[PDB]
RNA sequence: GUAUGUCUAAAGUUAUGCUCUUAUUUACUAACAA
C-alpha cells in the first residue's frame, strides 16, 4: 500500500541509514530515503543530523558545562539551535538537559535483504549491461570453438571468421606487427641472439601445433 | 579529422573547468618533489573538486592530512574560479534585467548560483554577528 | 675538476645592481593578470590579460586604465604586441589566437587551428609570422597576412608553457611542461638542438635583449642558455625559491623571476647572483596563497618592472636611484658547493 | 654575440622564401579559386627528361589522391638524447615526502 | 565511466594526417593587407539630539540586497 | 596601505572611450 | 489538515502542548522564486509545525485586533 | 628512503646474491661482438626469473591475508587506515 | 514506441544436510490487457 511517510526509527532502520550514509555521503538524502521503504528524505537527513551522526556527543555535561548552558539560557533566551552550537552539542539533547536542570520482522528483513543487495551493487546500468555482454560474448566464442573443434575432429578444417571489421582502417594484430617500433640500432652485435630467438619462436609454434 | 571545436556558450564551462584542473594539476606537479604518478594526481584533482563543492556550500574545506602549500594553492585556484563564477552571475543578472536573449536553462543556472551566493552571504553575516556581538 | 671551477667562480665578481621597491600598484582587473605585455615601439602603455578575459590597457606614467578590450571568452593566457606592426596578438583558453588591431581597437584576424587552450603567443621579430603553442603540445607558426598555419613544430611530449621567437636560425625557443626546451630549424620542421636540463615543468622562459640567449625556469633552478650553438650558459642560485611563473629579463642583465611563493626574485643575468629577494604583499582581503606573481615584463627603459599578480594587482617596480655599493649591496653572493650546479 | 644584421637578412630571406612558398602551396591547393589571386625540368639519371603538368578538367577533383586519411606518425627518434639533472637531496628530500 | 581530461589531443597526429582541402568560412581571406608602423517637537523622540573578497565587496553585498527583495 | 610610498589605484573606467586608438595612423597631409 | 478536521479538539490540545513545550523545530528548506528583477526567498516549513504556526498566527491576529 | 638509496641498497643486495657463488670489434660495421660465457648468462636468466618469482609469490601471500563492500573498497579503506 | 547496437544472408585453398510436492509474499520487468 502507498501512503504518507513518518513513524519511528527502528534500530535496524537506523543501522541501514548509517550504512547508506557511509556509502552515499551526507548530501544525497533522496537515495538514502529510497533505501528506507518507510522513512522520507527529510526525515532521514534530520535523523542523521540530530541523533545518528557520530561527531555529535551525548555525554553528560560537567558542572562548568552546566553553568555555561544555563548562563546561555539566561542570556540567549530559547534560541536553542544557537545555544546548541555554543555548547557544541545537538539541540534537542541540550534542551532536555536544561529542562532537567531547571526542576513486522518479515518486512524489516525484506528491506534489509534489498538494502544489502543495493549497497553491494555499485554500478550504473551501462556497467552491468557491459559485463553481461562480455560473458555472453565469451559463451558465444566457446560455442564457436566447440563447432570448429568438432569439425576438425570430423576432418573439416574451418578457419575462424574474423571480427566483422567496424571501419576501413580497423586492425587485426595477428596479420602483422601492431606498429613495429624497432629496437634502437645495434652497437653490440645481435645476430646469434636473433637466430636463437627465432628458433625458440618456431619451436614454440611447433609445440602449440603438437599440443 | 582535425575537427577541433571552438568554445561556444554551450561548452564554455566544461572547457573552462578542464583548463583549470589542468593548470592546478600542473602547479601541484611542479610543487611535488617526489615526481609522483598520474594516479596520484587523480587524488589531487578529486581533492580540488571536493574543495570547490565545499566552497559552494560555505563549509570550510579543512582536510587534515594535506601539506600546507597544496592547501594554499587549491584555496587560491578556487578563489579564482569563485571570482569567475560570482562575476559571471552578476553579469547574467544585469543581462536578465535588461531582458536580453538568454537561455531558459541559463537563467535557471543563474538563479541557482545567485541563491547559493545569497545563502553564503547570509550565513557569513550570521558569522559576523556572532564573532563581534549584536 | 670541481675545485678548479669553484675557485674560478670565487675569483670573479658579479656586478652590483640597484635594488627594487614597489613603485605603483593597480587593482585594475577582476581576476588574475596572467598576461602582461608592453608596447615596445613607444614605451607608453602596457596591456594585461585578466582571467575575466578583458585584457586592459594601462598607461605607465599616470597608471590609469587607458582602455579595456574584451574579444575573448576564457582567460587571456597571453598577449603580444608587435613592435614591427601595430597588431596586438592575444590568446585564450578558448583556443583562439585573436589578433587585435590597435589602429582600430577591434579584433581583425582569428587563427583557427589550435586543438587546445593556447598558453602562449610570440610574434616573429623580422617577419610577418607568429608562433603559438598550447596544451596540444604543438608550437604552430602562422603567416599573418594569409591567416593560415604555415607549419607545425611537432616534437614536444607534453603541453608547451612558453615560446620565444628569435631572428637567427633557431627561430623558436619552445619551453614545455615536458621538462625540456627546444630550438628549431623552423624551415626544416625539426628541433636543431634540444636542451633538457630541468627536472620539472619548464614554465617560464625569456629571451635576453642584447645577448642572444634565453633563460628558462623549472620548479627551482633557472638555467640561462646560449642559443647560437644550442649550449648552456649559466646555472643560477635559485635553490630555495618557489615555482617560477614568469621570468622577464631586463635590458641591463637583471633577470627577473616570479615566485609561486610570492617572493619576487632578482638575478644578475650574467652570473646568477640572487641580488634581491622581495616578499610581495597581498591586497588587504586576499588569502596568503594568492600573492603569486603570475606575469611580468620590463619596459624599453628597463627601469620599470611590471608584474601581473594573482591578487588582481598589477604591481610595478623601480630600481632605487639612491642606491650604492655600500647603501644596499646584494645578498653577499656565495656559490654553495653542496653537490651543487653553481 | 647578438646575431649579425647581414646574417639576419640571410635567415629572413631563407625562411621568408620558405613560408611564402608554403602559403602559395596551401592556397593553390584549396578549392576556392578566389584564393588563387593571393599567390605570392628534371633528369632521372645521367639520362634526361622533360617534366610537365597536364591541365585537367576543372570538374574532376584537382587532387584525386587526398582523402583525409588517419595516419599514425612514427617518431623517428633514431638519435638518442639525454635527460640530465644534477642533484642529490637526502635529508630534505626524505623528510619532505612525510609532509608531501 | 566518464572521465577527466589528462593527456590532450596532441597535434602530432593532426600534423601527420592528410589534408582535407575543405574551404572553411573564416579562412576566406579577411583583411588581406597588413598594417605597418612608421619605422520643541524634535525633542520628544527616543533619540533626540577596498577588500579583495568577491563575497565581501561593497558592490556585492549591495547587489545582493537589491536582487533578493 | 594608506601610509606607505607604494601608490595604490583602484581604477574602474576607461580614459579613452574605445574610439581614440591605442596607436595612431601615420600618413601624409 | 484532514485529521485536524476529523479531530478538532484533539488537534487543539496537541497544538497547545507543542506551544508549551516545543522550542526546537524541523529545519526550514528554502528556494528562490524567480521574479526576473529580484529573486524572492521562499521558506518551506515542515507541515507539523506549520499548522501550529498557522493557528498561533490566526489567534494572535484575532487577539491583537480585538485588543 | 629515496629511489637513489633504494637502488644502491638493492644493488648491494644482489651483489651478495652474486657473492654466494673478450671483445672483438668490426669497426666498419660497428658491431661489437662481446663473446662471453653462455653458462653465466643462463645462470643470470634462472636467477633473475627466481628473483621475480620470489617477489611474485610474496604479493600472493600478502594478498591472502584477509568496513567495505567489494575487493577494491576493502583495500581502499586499508589505504585510508594506514594513515 | 523508439533512438541505437548485434545477428543472418552459401559455396568447400591442394599437409600426413538434501531430493521432492506445492501454496504465499515481495521485487523487478513487460508497447500484453485494464
Amino acid at each position: 500500500p502507498i501512503y504518507v511517510k513518518g513513524g519511528v526509527w527502528t534500530n535496524v532502520e537506523d543501522q541501514i541509514l548509517k550504512a547508506a550514509v557511509q556509502k552515499y555521503g551526507t548530501h544525497q538524502w533522496s537515495k538514502v530515503a529510497s533505501l528506507l521503504q518507510k522513512k522520507t528524505a527529510r526525515q532521514s537527513e534530520l535523523r542523521w543530523n540530530e541523533y545518528l551522526n557520530p561527531k555529535l556527543n551525548f555525554t553528560e555535561f560537567s558542572k562548568e558545562e552546566d553553568a555555561q548552558l544555563l548562563d546561555l539560557a539566561r542570556e540567549l533566551p530559547n534560541q536553542w539551535r544557537t545555544i546548541a552550537d555554543m555548547m557544541a552539542r545537538p539541540a534537542q539533547v541540550c534542551v532536555e538537559r536544561y529542562n532537567r536542570l531547571l526542576e513486522l520482522e518479515d518486512e524489516e528483513k525484506e528491506m534489509l535483504a534489498e538494502a544489502r543487495a543495493r549497497l553491494l551493487n555499485t554500478q550504473g546500468k551501462k556497467a552491468t549491461r557491459k559485463i553481461r555482454e562480455r560473458m555472453l560474448e565469451e559463451s558465444k566464442r566457446i560455442a564457436e570453438l566447440q563447432k570448429r573443434r568438432e569439425l576438425k575432429q570430423a576432418g573439416i578444417n574451418v578457419a575462424i571468421k574474423k571480427p566483422k571489421k567496424k571501419y576501413g582502417t580497423d586492425i587485426d594484430y595477428n596479420e602483422d606487427i601492431v606498429y613495429e617500433q624497432a629496437p634502437m640500432p645495434g652497437i653490440y652485435d645481435t645476430s646469434t641472439e636473433d637466430r636463437q630467438i627465432k628458433k625458440k619462436f618456431e619451436q614454440f609454434e611447433r609445440k602449440v601445433n603438437r599440443k | 579529422n582535425e575537427i577541433v571545436k571552438t568554445t561556444t556558450k554551450q561548452r564554455l564551462d566544461a572547457y573552462y573547468d578542464l583548463e583549470l584542473r589542468n593548470s592546478v594539476m600542473d602547479d601541484i606537479l611542479e610543487m611535488m618533489p617526489e615526481s609522483i604518478r598520474q594516479k596520484k594526481a587523480r587524488t589531487i584533482l578529486q581533492h580540488l573538486s571536493e574543495a570547490w563543492r565545499c566552497w559552494k556550500a560555505n563549509i570550510p574545506w579543512d582536510v587534515p592530512g594535506m601539506p600546507a602549500p597544496i592547501k594554499k594553492i587549491i584555496e587560491r585556484y578556487i578563489k579564482s574560479k569563485a571570482d569567475a563564477w560570482v562575476s559571471a552571475a552578476h553579469y547574467n543578472r544585469e543581462r536578465i534585467k535588461r531582458g536580453a536573449h538568454v537561455e531558459k536553462t541559463m537563467v535557471k543556472k543563474n538563479l541557482g548560483r545567485l541563491t547559493r551566493l545569497w545563502i553564503k552571504n547570509e550565513q557569513e553575516r550570521q558569522r559576523q554577528i556572532q564573532k563581534n556581538g549584536p | 675538476l670541481i675545485v678548479n671551477r669553484y675557485e674560478k667562480l670565487l675569483s670573479q665578481r658579479p656586478e652590483w645592481h640597484a635594488p627594487w621597491k614597489l613603485s605603483r600598484v593597480i587593482n585594475g582587473h577582476l581576476g588574475w593578470v596572467r598576461c602582461v605585455a608592453i608596447d615596445p615601439v613607444d614605451n607608453e602603455w602596457f596591456i594585461t590579460g585578466s582571467n575575466d578575459t578583458t585584457m586592459k590597457v594601462w598607461d605607465l606614467a599616470t597608471g590609469k586604465l587607458k582602455t579595456t578590450l574584451a574579444g575573448h571568452v576564457m582567460t587571456v593566457r597571453d598577449v603580444a604586441v608587435s613592435d614591427r606592426h601595430p597588431y596586438l596578438f592575444s590568446v585564450s583558453e578558448d583556443k583562439t589566437v585573436k589578433c587585435w588591431d590597435l589602429e582600430k581597437n577591434q579584433i581583425i584576424r582569428d587563427y583557427y587551428g589550435h586543438l587546445s587552450g593556447v598558453r602562449t603567443v610570440s610574434i616573429h621579430p623580422t617577419l610577418d609570422l607568429i608562433a603559438t603553442a598550447g596544451r596540444d603540445s604543438v608550437i604552430k607558426l602562422w603567416d599573418m597576412r594569409t591567416r593560415i598555419p604555415v607549419i607545425t613544430l611537432v616534437g614536444h611530449k607534453g603541453p608547451i608553457n612558453q615560446v620565444q621567437c628569435t631572428p637567427v636560425d633557431p627561430q623558436v625557443v619552445s619551453s614545455s611542461t615536458d621538462a625540456t626546451v627546444r630550438l628549431w630549424d623552423v624551415v626544416a620542421g625539426k628541433t636543431m638542438k634540444v636542451l633538457t636540463h630541468h627536472k620539472r615543468s619548464v614554465r617560464a622562459t625569456a629571451l635576453h635583449p642584447k645577448e642572444f640567449s634565453v633563460a628558462s625556469a623549472c620548479t627551482d633552478d633557472i638555467r640561462s642558455w646560449g642559443l647560437a650553438e644550442g649550449s648552456l650558459l649559466t646555472n643560477f642560485e635559485s635553490e630555495k625559491t618557489g615555482i617560477i611563473n614568469t621570468l622577464s629579463i631586463n635590458q641591463d642583465d637583471v633577470l627577473f623571476a616570479g615566485g609561486d611563493n610570492g617572493v619576487l626574485s632578482f638575478y644578475d643575468y650574467k652570473s646568477g647572483h640572487k641580488y634581491q629577494s622581495l616578499a610581495t604583499r597581498e591586497m588587504v582581503g586576499s588569502l596568503e596563497g594568492e600573492r603569486s606573481v603570475l606575469c611580468s615584463t620590463f619596459d624599453k627603459t628597463g627601469l620599470r618592472l611590471i608584474t601581473g599578480e594573482a591578487d588582481k594587482s598589477i604591481k610595478i617596480w623601480k630600481q632605487d636611484e639612491t642606491a650604492t655599493k655600500e647603501s644596499e649591496p646584494g645578498l653577499a653572493w656565495n656559490p654553495n658547493l653542496s653537490a651543487k650546479r653553481f | 654575440p647578438l646575431p649579425t644584421k647581414a646574417e639576419i637578412q640571410e635567415c629572413t630571406a631563407r625562411t621568408k622564401s620558405y613560408i611564402q612558398r608554403l602559403v602559395n602551396a596551401k592556397l593553390a591547393n584549396s578549392n576556392n579559386r578566389a584564393s588563387s589571386r593571393y599567390v605570392t625540368l628534371l633528369l632521372n639519371n645521367s639520362h634526361h627528361i622533360e617534366v610537365v603538368s597536364k591541365q585537367m578538367d576543372p570538374l574532376l577533383p584537382r587532387f584525386v589522391g587526398k582523402k583525409a586519411r588517419k595516419v599514425v606518425a612514427p617518431t623517428e627518434n633514431d638519435e638518442v638524447v639525454p635527460v640530465l639533472h644534477m642533484d642529490g637531496s637526502n635529508d630534505r628530500g626524505e623528510a619532505d615526502p612525510n609532509e608531501w | 565511466s566518464h572521465r577527466p581530461q589528462l593527456e590532450a589531443r596532441s597535434g602530432a597526429k593532426a600534423a601527420a594526417y592528410t589534408p582535407t582541402g575543405i574551404e572553411h568560412a573564416r579562412l576566406l581571406p579577411g583583411h588581406t593587407t597588413l598594417k605597418y608602423r612608421k619605422f520643541s517637537w524634535r525633542k520628544g523622540t527616543a533619540f533626540g539630539r577596498y577588500i579583495n573578497d568577491m563575497t565581501k565587496s561593497e558592490y556585492h553585498q549591495e547587489f545582493l540586497h537589491k536582487h533578493v527583495r | 596601505e594608506v601610509e606607505v610610498l607604494m601608490e595604490t589605484k583602484n581604477t574602474q573606467s576607461p580614459q579613452t572611450p574605445l574610439v581614440e586608438p591605442v596607436t595612431e595612423r601615420t600618413k601624409l597631409q | 489538515i484532514e485529521e485536524a478536521y476529523d479531530n478538532p479538539h484533539d488537534t487543539l490540545n496537541r497544538i497547545k502542548k507543542y506551544l508549551l513545550t516545543q522550542r526546537v523545530f524541523k529545519p526550514v528548506d528554502i528556494t528562490m522564486m524567480e521574479n526576473y528583477q529580484n529573486i524572492s526567498p521562499v521558506y518551506s516549513v515542515d507541515p507539523l509545525e506549520k499548522i501550529t504556526d498557522a493557528y498561533l498566527d490566526q489567534y494572535l491576529w484575532y487577539e491583537a485586533d480585538q485588543r | 628512503i629515496s629511489y637513489d638509496q633504494l637502488a644502491k641498497l638493492s644493488y648491494e643486495k644482489t651483489l651478495r646474491n652474486l657473492a654466494t657463488q673478450k671483445v672483438q670489434k668490426d669497426t666498419k660495421t660497428g658491431k661489437i661482438t662481446i663473446a662471453d660465457d653462455d653458462k653465466l648468462v643462463n645462470k643470470l636468466a634462472v636467477s633473475l626469473q627466481s628473483e621475480s618469482k620470489k617477489r611474485y609469490e610474496a604479493r600472493k601471500r600478502q594478498m591472502q591475508n584477509a568496513s567495505f563492500i567489494n575487493d577494491k573498497n576493502k583495500q581502499f579503506n586499508e589505504k585510508l587506515s594506514r594513515e
